[PDB]
This record gives C-alpha cells, structure tokens and sequence, in this order.
C-alpha cells in the first residue's frame, strides 16, 4: 500500500497517522511517497485542505536525490507546480505555466516514462498543459513540499476525485 | 545461541559507516581502512550494488568497456545472480585484494533475497586496510593483473 | 558512481535482450 | 565475466 514515506521526508513536516496528510512548518521542506515509477504512465491527486495566509505549496515528482530541505523543483531531481501564480519550478528556475491553485482545489499529477517523456498537471480534472518534456531518466516519486503550515492530502488511487478525460494511466496505488 | 541473521545484518548497516573509511592505499589507489577494532567473524560491510541475473553480466561488461572503465565491480553471488557495483554501490567497492587477507566474503539469505557480506577473518585493529581474496578465475598469460598486496606469500597476480 | 546503501534488484524491461 | 568470487 502506497503511503507518504516514513523516513524519506523532512522531519519537520507534520504528517498524520494515516500517512496521507501533511502540514508544513516554516521553510520549504519535502516529503516523497513510498513508491516510485520508472516506466509507464501514472497518476495521483493532491487536495489542498487548508492554505492560510502566507502559505504555499510546490507539488510534483522527484527523484530520490531531491533535496528534502528545499522546495520541490529546487535541483535537477524534481519538477514542481507552485500554488502561488501557477508557476512551474525545475532547478530553481520558475517559468510561466498556468494560473495558481488554492484551498479546496484538487490537483492532478501525470507522468509518462516510455520504455517523449512528459509531465502534465491538472486542476480539478482540467489539463493545464504540458509542463516538462523529455525529463531526466530515473525513478520518480510523488512528492510534496510546503512552505509553512498549509495542509494538503495525497490520493494515490485507485479512485480519483477528478479522473482526467481521455488520458491513459495507472493509479499510483497499483505500485503497492 | 546465535543471533538471527537478519539482525546481524541491520546492525551491520547501522554501524559500518563508523567502522570503515576510504583512504589511499599502499596496495593500489584507494582502499577501505579499519577505523575501530573489529572482532573475528563480525560483519564488516556489505558489497552493495544492483542485483542482476547472471545472463546480464557479459552485456554489461562490454558496455563498460565502451565507457572505458578500467576495473570491474561485478561480484558473483551464485550461478544465477551477480552484484553490479560499477555505477551503484557503497564503500565496499574499494576493498583491495590480498593473498594474506584479513577478510572473507560469503553469501547470506535475508527474506528470500541474497547479499554478499564481508566478514572479519581475524581480529582486525584500527589503521589496518581491509582486504579479501577476490578469487578471480585464472586466465592465461595475457590479460594478467600483477598483485601488489605486499604479502610475504603473494601469488604475484590477481588472476 | 552513485553511492547506495541497500541492494537494489534490477527490474528488466520487456525488451531487455532485444537488438 | 571477470567477476570477483566467493569460492571456486
Ligand atoms: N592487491 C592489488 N594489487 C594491485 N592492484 C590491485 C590490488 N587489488 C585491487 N587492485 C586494483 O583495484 C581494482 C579493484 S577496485 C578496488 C579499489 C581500487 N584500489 C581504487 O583505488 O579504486 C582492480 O581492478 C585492481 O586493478
Ligand atoms: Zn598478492
């Protein structure tokens, strides 16, 4: 069963006993999921339960070497989508991607790694466009980074709140 | 009685970072050196790496010479499995060969999967360099690597 | 090389032996 | 196939 990882996480994150909800604490810190992917098309969802004033979230995929005490997308090992302004971050460079997301939004994360690799983000089921093309080769994990005490909840499947239309994938729960 | 092997092994993982260190060796290049006295028969370090089927060694060796890597870090478990530490491994990559080794390798069974673990053949004291007999298959006169282990009873070649 | 602490088991792809 | 070995 796929959860938020037990040790592979910044220790200041407040993770709930279910291992599916996480609260932030101070500066950007990361948590990865227990399972990762190396080939194929995979999907998972994140719900922003609570985003108080002056809180942000950068969500997406990370290789095992992504820095735990830094925002997702800080280095070459991760690609992220920022709640503030919808910016996309990779190697600490943020570029125009989409509109921002906030409290209550259910966000979608699609990756494709064929044996042409793609990262696509979803906002309440709607395709937000391709964010990254021909990404680095490696194992990619679902990952959450939070800047202060926001709360988000991750859903690996099997059933998603807003299954994207005409997209082929397997839920991350298949990994467990 | 004895400790259950999987407990021995976790203890190994937790402590081996603190007992061993990588330095330059008089034997060759770099090696693994004992940092605190290890008693005989104790686990020293696992030969960590990528576990592949035996049929994949010859393909990987050829692509390793396409990259010009000089030494081979593949270490055989049994007839059907080999640990490939060339691109993924731990400090055990640096354990040099000797003909009077203070360590030996043996295969262990932990939860169905198999590991290669380096055991202290004797009581090893701090400052010593850790070595084991590579036991390369003998080859012919060509492709023959001389052995500089400094042992009084050196075989004069690794293979 | 990339430093590692536990053994990883190589997962072969379907086309592992193909030209 | 020059792999190190545990035994002959
Ligand atoms: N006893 C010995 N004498 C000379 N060279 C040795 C040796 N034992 C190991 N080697 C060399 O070390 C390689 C194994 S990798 C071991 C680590 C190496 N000493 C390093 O500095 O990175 C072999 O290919 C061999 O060329
Ligand atoms: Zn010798």
């Amino acid at each position: 069963r796929v959860l938020l990882a037990l040790h592979d996480r910044a220790p200041q994150l407040k993770i709930s006993d279910d291992r599916l909800t996480v609260v932030g604490e101070k500066g950007y810190s990361m948590v990865r999921a227990s399972h990762g992917v190396r080939k194929g098309a995979w999907y998972f969802e994140i719900t922003v339960d609570e985003m108080p004033p002056d809180t942000a979230a950068r969500l997406g995929w990370s290789q095992p070497l992504g820095n735990l005490q830094a925002p997702l997308g800080y280095d070459k090992f991760s690609y992220s989508w920022r709640s503030k302004k919808g910016t996309k971050f990779h190697q600490s460079i943020g570029k125009h991607y989409s509109s921002g997301y906030g409290q209550g939004d259910v966000l979608g994360f699609y990756i494709n790694l064929p044996e042409s690799s793609e990262i696509i983000f979803y906002k309440n089921g709607v395709n937000q466009g391709v964010a990254y093309k021909d990404i680095f080769e490696g194992v990619y994990f679902p990952a959450i980074s939070l800047y202060k005490s926001c709360t988000v909840s991750i859903n690996f499947g099997p059933c998603f709140k807003y299954p994207p239309k005409d997209l082929t994938y397997r839920p991350m729960s298949d990994m467990g | 009685s004895d400790l259950p092997m999987p407990m021995r092994f976790r203890h190994l993982k937790k402590t081996s970072k603190e007992a061993v260190g990588v330095y330059r060796s008089p034997i060759h290049g770099r090696g693994l050196f004992c940092k605190r006295n290890i008693d005989a028969g104790e686990m020293v370090i696992e030969y960590a790496g990528i576990v592949i089927r035996s049929i994949l060694t010859d393909k990987r060796e050829k692509y390793y010479d396409s990259k010009g890597i000089g030494s081979s870090y593949m270490f055989r478990i049994d007839d059907s499995e080999v640990v490939d530490a060339t691109m993924h491994g731990n400090a055990a990559r640096f354990i040099n060969h000797s003909c009077e080794p203070n360590c030996y390798s043996r295969v262990i069974n932990i939860d169905g999967q198999k590991h290669i673990v380096i055991f202290a053949m004797r009581k090893i004291y701090r400052g010593e360099e850790l070595t084991y007999d590579y036991k390369f298959p003998i080859e012919d006169a060509s492709n023959k690597l001389p052995c500089n282990c400094g042992a009084k009873k050196c075989r004069k070649f690794l293979n | 090389f990339k430093e590692l602490d536990e053994n990883v088991e190589y997962e072969e792809r379907e086309s592992e032996f193909d030209i | 196939a020059r792999t190190k070995q545990t035994a002959r």
